[PDB]
DNA sequence: CTGCAGGGTTTTTGTACAGCCAGACAGTGGAGTACTACCACTGTGTAAGACAGGCCAGATC
DNA sequence: GATCTGGCCTGTCTTACACAGTGGTAGTACTCCACTGTCTGGCTGTACAAAAACCCTGCAG
DNA sequence: CTGCAGGGTTTTTGTTCCAGTCTGTAGCACTGTGTAAGACAGGCCAGATC
DNA sequence: GATCTGGCCTGTCTTACACAGTGCTACAGACTGGAACAAAAACCCTGCAG
């Protein structure tokens, strides 16, 4: 029994015929749009499967309903390219960790300053809140920043 | 002689250790201790007459080459990285290394040992060339790891 | 396990054999064919049914991945360098390496050893990823495809 | 020729006398010692793509 | 000359990619010094009995 | 008593033959790295010029 | 006295060439036996010799 699991997002979406990567379809499992993924967050079913992606791609090719670009984009829920390597319906552990880490990194750079109080900040204030966050991580916790946060820095 | 690590040495050491019933290699720290005599700054000696403007301290090992270059920015910079010994201490180390062969040669020359205390002339060649702009790994921001100069003797 | 070179190993071996030897480490040449147990392409096996589209020679080791790309520069160029195995040979090597552990586990559970020789199931994880900024000694990249 | 059991030899198998030195078990107090885990340390940005804003230029009537 | 609109640019937000490996330092859990007196179990000169598997033999078919 | 010329004696150390049978090491192909020789640029002073 | 130009000479690219290492391998050169031998190493042992 084989399981294709240990692939980062970009490759997974690239080899399963997705629109890599941050396009209007995000989840490799639930086919809800991006903005919709903000309205509901928890209630979803896992549907994406290899053979059914081949079905949807055959639909994309033949175009048996003569729909336009966007209507066909939706009818297949965004499957452009023909996948060829079958992959298991799962996410990675590591770089979900790194993504949550960099997300909290950004939101910390934000809340050091004011965001609910500042509708649109500028680049200078963003880098400044970064700099005071880095000085804080150095004085306390003894953490100098790095170019990008790996797994250890994330932990 | 084989350029092996410190860590890797200990690795293969613990390996052979648990492998066949014996402590065939010595571990690190005892090797370090046993070695510390082979470096400069271990043998006591003297100079007659005493040295000219040289600290009579002997047991010292590795010094930093700047020689107390007052680091104050106002004067010429004092960032120049350098390492050396006390020349003389290196000489006594080298000589007491060769002492085995000097004693062998005195055995061959049959000179009586109660007559081989004074008349020694060691000829010493010395040399000083630079190796320029050396290549070394993991520099994406320059840290002058390029121009080196090696003082040497034989 | 410690990244030594051939000449490295020969110097070490020659040395330790000179003093108090009583040779201890083994010479290089003997390892040069002693490893052939642990590489692919050593162990007999087969499949029922036979595999589709696979030359059933069970002894080939390392193989260039191009798969006989016709070098015709007329067509798409065959420049990309690669090296790989034949999956089956890899799997039989890894498994017959695990032979020790699987027999041990079979014995630990006190399950019979003569029979029950037909219902083994193996879940194998595969994982692939590229590798960025490989300092080259073709651009600076490379992709490694492994399994576990 | 078949199968088997008294005897046979020949070899091992073990027990039998007896004496003898190698090898461990407890005794202790710790001192060392190997081992594993610590530090310090390089460097402080990039490359790909998707999307909505805004404009602006190429063509029109 | 007013108007319009697809396509292009800027700015945006998101998924990747190097940072191991090497030496010095330290705490710490694990192990032999000397001193011991004692006991078991291998060794050893032959004689004594006990198993084992064949090879001949003899009776039986 | 002494001196070596030199007799005996085993021991050693060669040693002649083929075969091996391992081994180190010197190939070999290779491409990455560091340098120093040499081209050549240019500027620039002296020499020739106006 | 102000200016144009060849030579030159210091600095700069390039770039050819050496070295460096690393896995394969090929080989040449070491080791085994019996006979049989010479021929000294060191004790000892006689002998012409004082
Ligand atoms: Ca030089
Ligand atoms: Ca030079
Ligand atoms: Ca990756
Ligand atoms: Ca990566
Ligand atoms: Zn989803």
């Amino acid at each position: 029994f084989f399981r294709g699991t240990g692939y980062d997002e970009k490759m997974v979406r690239e080899m399963e015929g997705l629109e890599a990567s941050g396009s209007t379809y995000i989840c490799t499992l639930c086919d809800s749009t991006r903005a919709e993924a903000s309205q509901n967050m928890v209630l979803h079913s896992i549907t994406r499967s290899h053979d059914e992606n081949l079905e949807r791609y055959e639909i994309w090719r033949k175009n048996p309903f003569s729909e336009s670009a966007d209507e066909l984009r939706d009818r297949v829920k965004g499957v452009s390219a023909k996948p060829f390597m079958e992959t298991q319906p799962t996410l990675d552990a590591l770089h979900c960790d790194i993504g949550n880490a960099t997300e909290f990194y950004k939101i910390f750079q934000d809340e050091i300053g004011e965001v609910y109080q500042k509708p649109n900040p500028s680049r200078e204030e963003r880098r400044r809140w970064r700099s005071t966050l880095d000085k804080q991580l150095r004085k306390k916790m003894k953490l100098k920043p790095v170019m990008r946060m790996n797994g250890n820095y994330a932990r | 002689n084989t350029f092996l690590s410190c860590s890797q040495y200990h690795k293969m050491y613990r390996t052979v250790k648990a492998t066949s019933g014996r402590q065939i290699f010595q571990p690190l720290h005892t090797l370090r201790n046993a070695e510390k005599e082979l470096l400069p700054g271990f043998h006591q000696f003297e100079w007659q007459p005493a040295l000219k403007n040289v600290s009579t301290s002997w047991d010292v090992g590795i010094i930093d080459g700047l020689s107390g270059w007052t680091v104050s920015v106002d004067d010429v910079p004092a960032d120049t990285i350098s390492r050396r010994f006390r020349y003389d201490v290196a000489l006594v180390s080298a000589l007491k290394d060769l002492e085995e062969d000097i004693m062998e040669g005195l055995r061959e020359r049959a000179l009586d040992d109660s007559m081989c205390t004074s008349g020694f002339t060691v000829v010493v060649k010395e040399s000083c060339d630079g190796m320029g702009d050396v290549s070394e790994k993991h520099g994406s921001g320059p840290a002058v790891p390029e121009k080196a100069v090696r003082f040497s003797f034989t």
